[PDB]
């Protein structure tokens, strides 16, 4: 049962794990003239590789230390997902393929990162109370606990990033936009919420578009015909990457700048539009980011995988073959095998800060540490039945999620970590802004201020509006009113039909 | 195995079905103290089960006629979802067990009613291609075959319903709404669509909420109150029964009057809202419904029910107590010699027929995709090389092909085929909610059609002549947020609000 590439190891306890190692799958037509097949998948993501190395790592980290959980061990089973909903309902029917009816069971899913592939996998893990802990799914609609039994996370929500954005608008004294916004359960919720808190502090907006990563050509020249006839100056983007990226292109093509874009965290630093040939129209974005942990000795980990002595990984030899361009065997040159992969510029080994792949790690320890409340309990102040301790030789899904529910307890870098009742979690967040390098002629993200979610209301954004670069080269704020303020002997008036 | 209640027979071919036999589940929720147990669901839906009934005689029809499938008979396994996620994905689990690994297999599904079941359902069963026809399901997120693979339905979505409510509301000149919701996958596109053409046509909206079946005292309150703030007297609302009920007991309790509603097509004929006392509040609503179909023989057939002769409709005992308030035992005894007729209930005490014709036709194109794979000629086929499929051994793709490219004639003599998106087209009905005089109750009677075939502009075709606004009124309402100037006169502004509220200010001296 499950799909042919795989990451497995045996142990006593075994955790689950999905991750988008590909960005999408193949553009094919099957009209059933024949029996189908199974579809493949395209472009590699080497972010959601190094997502997939932090779980490892965590685990291998948790199996050497004999304070957490001794004299036991931990597996995994992880899959791909190629972002596509068949694919984690693929490995998901093999993740719950013991309780329906030779497959160790499984206890703990890490959960994807869409909030489509999210929701399609939960509606599914709910059955049978196997709790999923995701890293990077944001959707306000996984908050519901009437739908969703068994969904935690270690991101917080979106409501914060739409009303963040408000204020960013309201403090700039802006009050003509235009939004567009991604056609799926992540996107659509979020420029609802953004609509929701604008009408309330006056701001009009002129255009709302849908977009989506399988959009033809008379659906994106419809879209970007309906940008340029317009006169305001500020666009507000919920998307990703993947489902930006066409319309990027047709506007890149047609040469359109003096836009200035708010974007959230999905395409905030993703490497599919931070393109230096994307610049001058691209360049001067305002985005959001999460908080940056640390792990210690993740690089020496990362700086050591191979094709030959990763027996246990089945993502490593693709990984080796992507990075050299080259061939291995059982135009493209033979693979010698010592080869470095510290001499390739990919985004495996060249990041800044450490962000998703520390929530993967907080997953992991969130796990581990409810396992050890299990292990260690005396008998009478438990939490089952009339007060009693759940067996660690036969531990079950639904225990293991009743002490998740449960569940304080402090990280490496000395804070508490504790789920709310709809198993979120509360941070902050801080304000980007895209530069220009000097020397490399990359593109730089800096910091340019910080939004807090504990101050009162008004007293949250901060801006340092003094380092802000309006499009790479501009030092004043744009205007992007729709008509020119009025004066000491005049009045307004009425144009019938507009706002 | 499945759920312990259903409804099968053998055959060679065998359907799928889904429908909601009950209304929804308990609302206890476990504290994980211990092993969580099945939940149970609570209320029961007799229109629910006229929908399986037109099923049933849909296929004993099939087989009784030799000229659709000879030597050939279909059978059927039909399950219930409760209008809940998790029991139509333990039916779905029953429905593709063979082809996980004896088990016979299911050719094709009947589909679901809510639009969230749906997608579910059909998230799981797009992997194995397995056709699925729905007959209530009309999201317009279904629409998209990137990801809904083998969706087919028979009846169209919800786009036109939102481009005739803009036009009903420019037709009785009103710039002065309100919108409620549903907090599922059918009221949030319809009512963002409602919100495009609205602001197209220049129509200001005040209000925007959100309900849900599962919703607390504090959010109904809350949403209540905004009702009751604002001026704008017509409200629209695109929910369902389940969904709409509590708050319209809420607002029955407070004793809120003079709105004018306007309800779509999943609740302008509910028996949970079409009630006498909650005429004062619902009385005079306007709203759209399906076109009516004739199926000959039906009524003899459901009146022909009993909880012993149906060897193969497991059903029917829950039907009987519920109907004469007995019990079985294998609350009074049951004789077993009752008569249907005595108890009035919506089993049987309809005008017309809307959604249980749609079963009947989602029956007749499975049937008719397998008579043409039952007859072809070598050479002409849709097929690789022109080859022909195996009758005696055919498969889910097959089917599949075969309806994406069906084009047949219903039994009154008009023409059924699917677009390449698996939607259908139609007409659509206005109907105007009114009480009967001789027995006080709801009565909804037509006053204008929706022709979706015209151009834009000539579809709505209202008579005013038969509507009674707020059920005794001749008078047609009042919404605009602002009193019409006069002449002579000048617009204001007011700081703060909508263009739609002005201040009606005087002319400057030597001007007109
Ligand atoms: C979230 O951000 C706020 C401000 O950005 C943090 O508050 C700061 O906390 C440090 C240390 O406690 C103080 O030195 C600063 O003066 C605080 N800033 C302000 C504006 O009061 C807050 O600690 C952050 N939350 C977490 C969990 O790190
Ligand atoms: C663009 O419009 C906004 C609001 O429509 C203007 O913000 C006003 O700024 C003045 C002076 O700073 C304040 O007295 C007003 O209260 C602000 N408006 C509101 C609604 O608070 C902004 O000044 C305009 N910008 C330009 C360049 O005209
Ligand atoms: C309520 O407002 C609507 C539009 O805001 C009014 O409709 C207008 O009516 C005048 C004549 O009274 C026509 O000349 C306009 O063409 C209408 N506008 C539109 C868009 O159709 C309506 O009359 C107002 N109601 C009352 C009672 O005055
Ligand atoms: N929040 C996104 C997922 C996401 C977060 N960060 C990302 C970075 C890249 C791609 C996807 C993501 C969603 O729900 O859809
Ligand atoms: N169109 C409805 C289905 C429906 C039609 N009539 C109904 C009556 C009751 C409940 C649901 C319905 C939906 O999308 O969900
Ligand atoms: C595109 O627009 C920029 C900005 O004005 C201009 O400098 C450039 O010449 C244009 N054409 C290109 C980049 O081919
Ligand atoms: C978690 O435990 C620590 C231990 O002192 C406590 O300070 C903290 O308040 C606890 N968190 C919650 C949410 O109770
Ligand atoms: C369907 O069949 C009828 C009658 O054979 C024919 O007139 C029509 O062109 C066919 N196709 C469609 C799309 O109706
Ligand atoms: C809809 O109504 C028009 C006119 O009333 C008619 O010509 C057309 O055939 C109808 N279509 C359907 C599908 O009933
Ligand atoms: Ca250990
Ligand atoms: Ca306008
Ligand atoms: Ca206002």
């Amino acid at each position: 049962y499950g799909p042919d590439q795989r990451a497995q190891k045996k142990g006593d306890i075994i955790l689950g794990g999905l991750f988008p190692i590909h960005f999408g799958v193949a553009a094919k037509d099957q009209d059933l003239k024949s029996r189908p097949e199974s579809v493949e998948c395209i472009r590699y993501n080497f972010r959601g590789f190094r997502w997939l190395q932090a779980m490892i790592f965590a685990i291998e980290e948790i199996n050497s230390s004999p304070a957490l959980l001794p004299n036991l061990t931990l597996g995994y089973r992880i899959f791909d997902t190629c972002n596509t909903v068949s694919k984690a309902l693929e490995a998901t029917l093999s993740f719950v393929a013991q309780n329906k009816i030779h497959i160790p069971s499984t206890i703990a899913v890490v959960g994807a990162t869409g909030s489509g592939v999210s929701t399609a996998v939960a509606n599914l893990l709910g059955l049978f109370y196997i709790p999923q802990v995701s890293y990077a799914s944001s959707s306000r609609l996984l908050s519901n606990k009437n739908q969703f039994k068994s969904f935690l996370r270690t991101i917080p929500n979106d409501e914060h990033q739409a009303t963040a954005m408000a204020d960013i608008i309201e403090y700039f004294r802006w009050n003509w936009v235009g939004t567009i916004a991604a056609d799926d359960d992540y996107g659509r919720p979020g420029i609802e919420k953004f609509r929701e808190e604008a009408e309330e502090r006056d701001i009009c907006i002129d255009f709302s578009e849908l977009i989506s990563q399988y959009s033809d050509e008379e659906e994106i020249q419809h879209v970007v015909e309906v940008i340029q006839n317009s006169t305001a100056k500020v666009i507000v983007v919920f998307s990703s990457g993947p489902d930006l990226e066409p319309l990027i292109k047709e506007i890149v093509r047609r040469n359109i700048t003096g836009k200035i874009w708010l974007a959230s965290e999905a395409w905030a630093s993703s490497s599919l539009i931070a393109m230096p040939q994307y610049f001058h129209v691209v360049g001067g974005t305002i985005g959001f980011a999460l908080k940056a942990g640390q792990i210690p000795g993740f690089r020496e980990f990362l700086k050591k995988v191979h094709p030959r002595k990763s027996v246990h990984n089945g993502f490593a030899k693709e990984f080796w073959e992507e990075t050299f361009n080259c061939h291995l065997q059982e135009f493209r040159p033979l693979c010698t095998g010592d080869e470095n992969i510290s001499s390739v510029e990919t985004p495996y080994i060249d990041y800044t800060h450490l962000r998703i792949s520390y929530n993967v790690y907080l997953a992991v320890y969130s796990i581990a540490h409810a396992l050890q409340d299990i292990y260690t309990c005396l008998p009478g102040r438990g939490l089952f039945t009339n007060g009693s301790c759940a067996d660690i030789k036969k531990v079950e899904a639904w225990q293991v999620l009743k002490h998740l529910r449960h569940l304080n307890f402090t990280n490496n870098m000395g804070e508490q970590v504790t789920f709310d009742e709809c198993g979120d979690l509360v941070g902050n967040y801080s304000i980007i802004n895209w530069h220009l390098s000097p020397e490399d002629g990359s593109i730089v993200f800096k910091e340019v201020g910080y939004y807090n979610v504990y101050a009162k209301k008004g007293e949250r954004l901060f801006i340092n509006e003094e380092k802000i670069l309006w499009s790479g080269f501009s030092r004043e704020v744009p205007f992007s009113n729709c008509s020119r303020d009025c004066l000491a002997g005049t009045r307004k008036g009425i144009i019938e039909g507009e706002p | 195995y499945g759920p312990d209640q259903r409804a099968q027979k053998k055959g060679d071919i065998i359907l799928g079905g889904l429908f909601p036999i009950h209304f929804g589940v308990a609302a206890k929720d476990q504290d994980l103290k211990s092993r969580p147990e099945s939940v149970e669901c609570i209320r029961y839906n007799f229109r629910g089960f006229r929908w399986l009934q037109a099923m049933i005689f849909a296929i004993e029809e099939i087989n009784s006629s030799p000229a659709l499938l000879p030597n050939l008979t279909l059978g059927y396994r039909i399950f219930d979802t409760c209008n809940t996620v998790s029991k139509a994905l333990e039916a779905t689990l029953s429905f593709v067990a063979q082809n996980k690994i004896h088990i016979p297999s299911t050719i094709a599904v009947v589909g679901a009613t809510g639009s969230g079941v749906s997608t579910a359902v059909a998230n799981l069963l797009g992997l194995f291609y397995i056709p699925q026809v729905s007959y209530a399901s009309s999201s317009r997120l279904l629409s998209n075959k990137n990801q809904f693979k083998s969706f087919l339905r028979t009846i169209p979505n919800d786009e036109h319903q939102a481009t005739a409510m803009a036009d009903i509301i420019e037709y009785f000149r009103w710039n002065w709404v309100g919108t409620i919701a549903a907090d599922d996958d059918y009221g949030r596109p319809g009512i963002e669509k409602f919100r495009e053409e609205a602001e197209e046509r220049d129509i200001c909206i005040d209000f925007s909420e959100l309900i849900s079946q599962y919703s607390d005292e504090e959010e109904i309150q809350h949403v209540v109150e905004v009702i009751q703030n604002s001026t704008a007297k017509v409200i629209v609302v695109f929910s369902s029964g389940p969904d709409l009920e509590p708050l319209i007991k809420e607002i029955v309790r407070r004793n809120i009057t003079g709105k004018i509603w306007l309800a779509s097509e999943a609740w302008a004929s509910s028996s949970l809202i079409a009630m006498p006392q909650y005429f004062h509040v619902v009385g005079g609503t306007i709203g759209f419904a399906l076109k009516a179909g004739q199926i000959p023989g039906f009524r003899e057939f459901l009146k022909k029910v009993h909880p012993r002769k149906s060897v193969h409709n497991g059903f029917a005992k829950e039907f009987w107590e519920e109907t004469f308030n007995c019990h079985l035992q294998e609350r009074p005894l049951c004789t077993g010699d009752e008569n249907i007729s005595s108890v009035e209930t919506p089993y049987i005490d309809y005008t017309h027929l809307r959604i249980s014709y749609n079963v009947y036709l989602a029956v007749y194109s499975i049937a008719h995709a397998l008579q043409d794979i039952y007859t072809c000629l070598p050479g002409r086929g849709l097929f690789t090389n022109g080859s022909c499929a195996d009758i005696k051994k055919v498969e889910a793709w097959q089917v599949l092909k075969h309806l994406r490219h069906l084009n047949f004639t219903n039994n009154m003599g008009e023409q059924v085929t699917f677009d390449e998106c698996g939607d259908l087209v139609g007409n659509y009905s206005i109907i105007n909610w009114h009480l009967s005089p001789e027995d006080g109750s709801i009565v909804f009677k037509e006053v204008g059609y929706y022709n979706v075939y015209a151009k834009k502009g000539e579809r709505l075709f209202i008579n005013e002549e038969k509507i009674l606004w707020s059920g005794f009124s001749r008078e047609v309402p009042f919404s605009n947020c602002s009193r019409d100037c006069l002449a002579g006169t000048r617009k204001g502004i007011i700081e703060g609000e909508p263009t739609c509220c002005f201040e009606c200010v005087e002319c400057p001296d030597g001007e007109y």
